[PDB]
């Protein structure tokens, strides 16, 4: 799994891959890991599918009740706090890394990270899942604050493509959603139009020379392609 | 005259007689010649037949030891065959351990070392063969000879066996910088037909091999039509 969320000027972008696997076999190649918690607040889910589905549903139930009781739309910080409490009270019996992100008019676009263990950290961007390890350096080199909404969608699509080209446990579609004061905008990129993969990178077209033909010299040239 | 019974004893004059006697077996054997062109190396040898009923290829004196190198034996053939096995093992060791085709100069020095060790110990005798080594690896075309003493040298052209004194005379009238591998086969075969003694040895044939650019630096017998 590869998940992330990034803040921009006046909102957030969430992104993910679409693969669910038992280790070496793909059970679903088109999962949806961006889960809605309220009109402008979403989470990204990693770890056990069963545990994350169950805690997202419970968090959403509590936010809907709260919103009816106050007659106002909820803030991102309230969703993060409710979710944190469920992750922390159940930490020994679950496998879950969560990112909560969204837009509200008090604080604008906000991103919170809730990793294994149940801590809660407020950031400018967050990464999660098996594929995150491949992206720390990509962001350290190429991320800046103050990107526009279109810059930020394009950047997150590229980041997800890099992680899934190297991580065997990630793959498939790239899903994104952008949250701001207007309406939410979702997008799905198919593998055939991915912005990066190893299979089409020209520096990996020519094969390594592992199988040189039997020769009278120690010079290494080409791979054998036909029987002698 | 007890000093000539084993190879582990010097004589008073500083000689090792068992090794000299082994050399006399090579000098009484059939003649061989070889030449180093700019392309490659060519070897040719006379086979004395003992019967008119032999198959072709019987008692071959020339043997491949790697893709790019070969050996020709003079003197006693079964002794030569023990050296061929050793040489095959050294060429394989070089490919397996060092990932190279064995250079010609290294192959010749290992063959020399192996032959020398049988001139040192009371329980073994010296080999009764001299070996011609022909190679074309990353050090270019190379032709060497190793004798029963284990002495090793490099040559442009060489002759061995009972016709060698005359054959040497005729190799000295060749031009080694200029000659190609197709000319060489004609000249070398001529020398061997001329020194053959028709009284003593009635039946004979010639065996010829090469390694050159034409062959892709593969050591092989020449096709029987080019004689």
């Amino acid at each position: 799994t590869t998940i992330m969320a990034v803040a921009f000027k006046g909102g957030v972008v969430l992104a993910a891959d679409s693969r669910t696997s038992t280790g070496t076999y793909v059970v679903n190649r088109a999962s949806n890991k961006l889960t809605k918690l309220a009109e402008k607040i979403y989470c990204c889910r990693s770890g056990s599918a069963a545990d994350t589905q169950a805690l997202a549903e419970q968090t959403a139930n509590y936010l809907e009740s709260y919103e009816i009781d106050t007659s106002k739309p909820v803030n991102v910080t309230t969703a993060a706090n409710i979710f944190k409490k469920l992750c922390y009270m159940n930490k020994w019996n679950i496998s879950a890394g969560i990112i909560v992100a969204g837009y509200d008019p008090l604080n604008g676009g906000s991103v919170y990270s809730i990793p294994s263990g149940g801590s809660c950290v407020k950031l400018d961007y967050a990464l999660g899942g098996s594929g995150s390890i491949f992206l720390y350096s990509f962001f350290d080199a190429n991320y800046k604050t103050g990107m526009s909404k279109e810059e930020c969608v394009c950047f997150c699509q590229r980041a997800v493509a890099h992680a899934y080209s190297r991580d065997g446990s990630s793959g498939g579609l790239i899903r994104t959603i952008a949250l701001h004061q207007g309406e939410p905008e979702d997008m799905t990129i198919p593998w055939t139009k991915t912005p990066y993969c190893m299979e089409k990178d020209p520096k990996y077209r020519d094969l390594a020379v592992q199988n040189p033909p039997f020769s009278s010299s120690a010079k290494i040239t080409v791979n054998q392609s036909r029987s002698e | 005259t007890e000093h000539d019974q084993s190879t582990d004893i010097f004589s008073a004059d500083g000689r090792v007689f068992q090794v000299e006697y082994a050399c006399k077996a090579v000098d009484n054997g059939s003649t061989a010649v070889a030449a180093c062109c700019t392309d490659g190396v060519v070897v040719a040898v006379e086979k004395i037949l003992t019967s008119r009923m032999l198959e072709e290829g019987s008692n071959d004196r020339i043997h491949a030891v790697d893709r790019q190198a070969g050996v020709c034996i003079c003197g006693m053939l079964p002794d030569g065959r023990a050296v061929v096995s050793r040489a095959r093992a050294e060429a394989e060791n070089s490919r397996d351990v060092f990932a190279t085709p064995i250079p010609g100069s290294v192959l010749a020095s290992r063959i020399g070392e192996f032959m020398h060790v049988y001139t040192t110990h009371y329980a073994y005798r010296p080999f009764g063969c001299s070996v011609i080594i022909a190679s074309y690896a990353d050090d270019g075309p190379q032709l060497f000879v190793s004798d029963p003493s284990g002495t090793v040298a490099g040559y442009y052209g060489i002759a061995l066996g009972k016709g060698k004194t005359v054959a040497k005379t005729e190799l000295e009238k060749l031009n080694f910088k200029s000659i190609t591998c197709d000319e060489a086969v004609v000249k070398l075969t001529k020398i061997l037909h001329d020194v053959h003694d028709k009284s003593k040895d009635k039946l004979y044939e010639l065996e010829v091999a090469w390694v050159c650019n034409k062959s892709n630096c593969v050591f092989q017998h020449v096709p029987n039509d080019m004689i």
